[PDB]
């Protein structure tokens, strides 16, 4: 069970320097023994080793520079949860601390001198070309760009706001997977010795997916660190890309000022559920290393990264004790919704792809849709779609491009609650979409009610006083070797209880919260084109989404922000639960 | 100055 | 009338399988759901699983969807319930039960009715008939205006047994006490308390059942 | 999975006239609780349905109370007759689950036991084996010592114990002791005696036989 791991991108990998993660409790004495264990033994057979860097706070572990000859040697060491090799990063009122992980900074710049300040941390691959050098170039440019486009007096996004520089993108744009490792854990070491104030850290990088970058990421945003990440330059899905797919960043795509998403040449701005929202990113305004009042229009996921890290830091200054949950859903709440143009992106990854573009705001319920990764073709299949920890699951729907749908439960994994969607026999696979909300003192569960076939007990209602349906899922129960016949609804007598067939299980939420106030919407059409639409109006937020009837006429449902959507096949109902607070 | 137009920063 | 007739105690193999039968009468059989429920000793009835036998189609609790498989036959009026691959765990008592609605919501409903219970006892040991023996009193001086007299069922295996004094005519004054374990086997008895007046004059008869091993054994108390 | 967790031992109010158990659940399941009573060898009886409606037939000495996460059974003027065990179930959530049961206890006036003696048969000594018995019926309190005697000498080794649960008409107890010895070990000795000491007398209950006498 001691795995290694290497980058897919085979031209992105950095073979000959490795990260040792070790097991979660493991102390310092333990890593530097473990390190110095790995270079006895190596030196035992013949090879040198250098230990660059042992790990404490953010993970435990080492950086090892040795032969991968070594590898199945350090594998057998003790303690050992598993190795990644090296790849290469690539350049994409309370006081709030914005740090930046990126190239070197022009900190004397008018646009953000006396804002700006520098670590001293520097940690950058060598530049490539035996002949390579800077000359009269100060490795400036893109870091000083975002952090005027972040704090700029003039161009800038959060006009009042503290900044702390490190270098971890060397001339040519070029970083390590292990420079930025050891930049996060300097800025947890930091955290640790200096204050409890707020900490926005913006990482306008990207790699291929790395299963080390996204748990130090997932590790500082559990310890309160809001972490801001560009969602790639390559026109593909962000979540074969790091930090973009870990799930705890805040990962931002790039638009124009026509709502296009972003072409950068021949790609531009990435995709996919991963991406958490999209900001300006195109011919950006900001300063220029070129000269102290120069300014320069770069684009890229970065400078989109760096607006919503501005958005951010200007939300903390005013609420500093929001959490990152909370931070999160308020970015999601105040986007505008539905102004991007879906056509730039490939069909099967619109659904997938979040239509928000970023801007600041101008007691309450909120809810995200959380997609689930497509799950496989196999027919006991599954996809899973999880909230955030401080978030409730408050409903959860199903969609597959064949409609081939077994339904979905709403069940507890790990002690909090999952959206878990099954594929059906002969089904390509399916995906799960939780709606994660943050209702204020809310006593939630999920009741499962049995398929209903009698004549009475058809009706599945929060039947407890103070209690109130939030949303409903369905998951079909008769066998598939079983004798197959044509599903049949439950009646409709009162309008607040689920939606169903009798032959299937209900999972109903139920919540109870002081000024929970909760209603169902429905919008039916004969014989619909593509989709059925019913939306809740200004002040109620969607928390559940239904489609009505089965399989036979129907590919699913899914929350697109207050909407609920129901993608119908060539009398089909869409029927939501929208809820308030107070 | 479209960007900060565009996210309600300025008029 | 409305009633839920079960089949009779098992004994089993580990790494065997049972049928348990649930008999439904009184009622139409293919309107409402039956249920399979287990008790062991010291725990709490756990629900295994349910049926509507007008359709077939079973729902069961995730714990038992591998152990247990339900079913209906219309014709003969009973659900039947599989249990596969059983080991000691699964000793205990399954009960069947319906549920009757009367109401539209999911939660207007009642076990109404139940069946007696089926014992299943998993083990590699062999089916022993009890041996029956008569615990009459011997020489004295009569006090008081009754007499006590006895049966001892030894050696027997499984638990399942069961004692009538006379042919149930004698329901009082009788006691019958709990089974042991005696290396390995089941040991329990029973006392009548008749008048003096009576015994020996009368004649009293132990009947003692042991449906395990098909048996049934009247000792005679003289 | 919704948790039932019921009392250990029924709690009494108003001088034994009214008896109580609770269960509480570890989410709301509103009112969907039911109570029934099981008699040992005897299928569960529905007595409160919905915490608090009672099922067709059963007596108003049983009520049922509560919502949520708390609900009380309780039983006035609890009979012998009631001695039984008591559960109840939610039915809010699958999988339906049920608290464990707690098994009525009542007092009673106190009471002797009625002790019998009875020697092997040759029944069971033709096959090897000597069961003495001895039957201590109808007593109250349930605590009681039994000492065995062979030739007036004490004897620990082979005797099992076995009580009734209270009783259904009299709300007594009734024991059962057994002396169970080889064939061999029982012929080389002649009087078998066994005392019963329990709380209405200072002087124990002894009866016996010797194999001697007629
Ligand atoms: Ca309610």
């Amino acid at each position: 069970t001691a795995t290694f791991h290497r980058c897919a991108k085979d031209p992105w990998r950095l073979p000959g320097t490795y990260v040792v993660v070790l097991k979660e409790e493991t102390h310092l004495s333990q890593s530097e023994r473990t390190a110095r264990r790995l270079q006895a033994q190596a030196a035992r057979r013949g090879y040198l080793t250098k230990i660059l860097h042992v790990f404490h706070g953010l993970l435990p572990g080492f950086l090892v520079k040795m032969s991968g000859d070594l590898l199945e040697l350090a594998l057998k060491l003790p303690h050992v949860d598993y190795i990644e090799e090296d790849s290469s990063v690539f350049a994409q009122g309370s006081l709030v601390e914005v740090y930046l992980l990126d190239t070197s900074i022009q900190s004397d710049h008018r646009e953000i001198e006396g804002r700006v300040m520098v670590t001293d941390f520097e940690n950058v691959p060598e530049e490539d070309g035996t002949r390579f050098h800077r000359q009269a170039s100060k490795c400036d440019s893109h870091g000083t760009h975002l952090a005027g486009v972040v704090s700029g007096r003039d161009a800038g996004v959060a006009k009042g706001a503290s900044m702390r520089s490190l270098r971890v993108l060397n001339c040519q744009g070029k970083g390590t997977v292990s420079g930025t490792l050891i930049g996060l854990e300097f800025i947890r070491k930091s955290q640790l010795v200096q204050p409890v104030g707020p900490l926005v850290v913006l990482l306008p990088l990207a790699g291929g997916y790395s299963r080390v970058l996204n748990a130090a990421c997932q590790r500082l945003a559990r310890a309160g660190v809001v972490l801001v990440t560009a969602a790639g330059n390559f026109r593909d899905d962000a979540c074969l890309y790091s930090p973009a797919s870990a799930p705890e960043v805040i990962t931002v795509g790039a638009t124009n000022a026509q709502d296009q998403p972003v072409t950068l040449g021949t790609l531009g701005t990435n995709f996919g559920r991963c991406v958490d929202l999209f900001a300006p990113g195109e011919d950006i305004i900001g300063a220029s290393s070129d000269c102290s009042t120069c300014f320069v229009s770069q684009s890229g996921t970065s400078q989109a990264a760096a607006h919503v890290a501005g958005i951010a830091a200007m939300m903390l200054s005013a609420e500093p004790e929001l959490t990152l949950a909370e931070l999160r859903q308020r970015l999601i709440h105040f986007s505008a919704k539905d102004v991007i143009n879906e056509a730039w992106f490939p069909e099967d990854q619109r659904v997938l792809t979040p239509n928000l573009v970023a801007a600041l705001p101008p007691w309450q319920l909120f809810c995200r849709t959380v997609w689930s990764a497509h799950s496989g073709p196999t027919r006991m299949a599954t996809a899973i779609a999880r909230c955030a920890p401080d978030e409730e699951l408050l409903s959860c729907s199903s969609f597959s491009r064949s409609g081939k749908r077994r339904g979905e439960r709403m069940e507890a994994q790990g002690g909090k609650l999952v959206c878990r969607a099954h594929n059906a026999f002969g089904g390509e696979g399916v995906y799960a979409i939780a709606r994660c909300c943050l209702l204020p003192q809310a006593n939630c569960s999920v009741h499962t009610a049995p398929p209903a076939e009698a004549s009475m007990g058809t009706r599945v209602h929060c039947h407890q006083q103070g209690h109130v349906l939030t949303g409903c899922s369905s998951h079909w129960e008769v066998e598939d070797l079983g004798t197959h016949k044509p599903p049949v609804l439950r009646p409709r007598g009162q309008p607040n209880q689920c939606v169903g067939h009798r032959e299937a299980s209900i999972h109903a939420s139920c919540c109870h919260a002081p000024g929970l106030e909760c209603k169902v919407k429905e919008h039916g059409i004969p014989a619909p084109q593509e989709q059925v639409t019913v939306a809740c109006e200004e002040g109620w937020t969607l928390t559940g989404c239904s489609a009505l009837p089965g399989t036979s006429h129907v590919l699913g449902a899914y929350a697109v922000d207050n909407t609920c959507v129901v993608r119908s096949r060539d009398a089909v109902t869409a029927v939501a639960i929208c809820c308030r607070s107070r | 100055x479209w960007n900060l137009k565009r996210i309600x920063l300025l008029r | 009338q409305v009633q839920l007739k079960q089949s009779g105690a098992e004994l089993v193999r580990p790494g065997a399988s049972v049928k348990l039968s649930c008999k439904a009468s009184g009622y139409i059989f293919t309107d409402y759901y039956i249920n399979w429920l287990k008790k062991r000793p010291g725990q709490g009835l756990e629900w295994i699983a349910r049926i509507y036998p007008g359709s077939g189609h079973t729902y069961y609790n995730e714990n038992f969807k591998d152990k247990a498989t339900l079913t209906a036959e219309k014709s003969s009026s009973n659900v039947y319930m599989q249990l596969s691959s059983l080991t000691s765990e699964d000793s205990a008592v399954y009960f069947c039960a319906r549920e009757n609605f009367y109401g539209s919501s999911y939660v207007d409903w009642y076990f109404d009715v139940w069946g007696t219970g089926t014992t299943v006892t998993v083990s590699s040991a062999k089916t022993t008939p009890p041996s029956v023996y008569p615990l009459a009193p011997g020489c004295g001086d009569t006090t008081g205006s009754s007499v006590t007299l006895g049966c001892l069922v030894k050696g027997y295996f499984p638990e399942s047994v069961t004692v009538t004094w006379n042919s149930g005519s004698l329901s009082s004054s009788v006691h019958t006490f709990p089974a042991l374990l005696q290396s390995g086997l089941y040991t329990m008895s029973s006392s009548v308390t008749v008048p003096s007046s009576t015994w020996p004059s009368q004649t009293v008869t132990c009947s003692v059942a042991h449906p395990a091993s098909s048996t049934t054994v009247d000792k005679k108390l003289e | 999975d919704i948790v039932m967790t019921q009392s250990q031992k029924f709690m009494s109010t108003s001088g034994g006239d009214r008896v109580s158990i609770t269960c509480k659940t570890s989410q709301n399941v509103g009112t969907a609780v039911a109570w029934f009573q099981q008699k040992p060898g005897q299928s569960p009886k529905l007595l409160i349905y919905s915490a608090s409606n009672r099922y067709t037939g059963v007596s108003d000495r049983f009520t049922g109370s509560g919502s949520g996460t708390e609900f009380i059974f309780t039983i006035s003027y609890a009979q012998s007759e009631d001695l039984a065990d008591y559960f109840c179930h939610q039915y809010s959530s699958y999988p339906l689950t049920f608290g464990a049961g707690t098994k009525l206890e009542l007092k009673r006036a106190d009471a002797a036991p009625t002790v019998s003696i009875f020697p092997p048969s040759s029944e069971q000594l033709t096959s090897g084996g000597a069961s003495v018995v001895c039957f201590l019926n109808n007593f109250y309190p349930k605590d009681i010592n039994v000492k065995w005697k062979i030739d007036g000498s004490e004897r620990q080794n082979g005797v099992l114990n076995s009580w009734t649960d209270q009783d259904s008409k009299d709300s007594t107890y009734s024991m059962s002791s057994t002396l169970t010895l080889t064939k061999d070990e029982y012929e080389r000795h002649n009087s078998y005696t066994c005392e019963a000491t329990h709380k209405t007398s200072t002087s124990p209950i002894v009866k016996s036989f010797n194999r001697n006498e007629c």
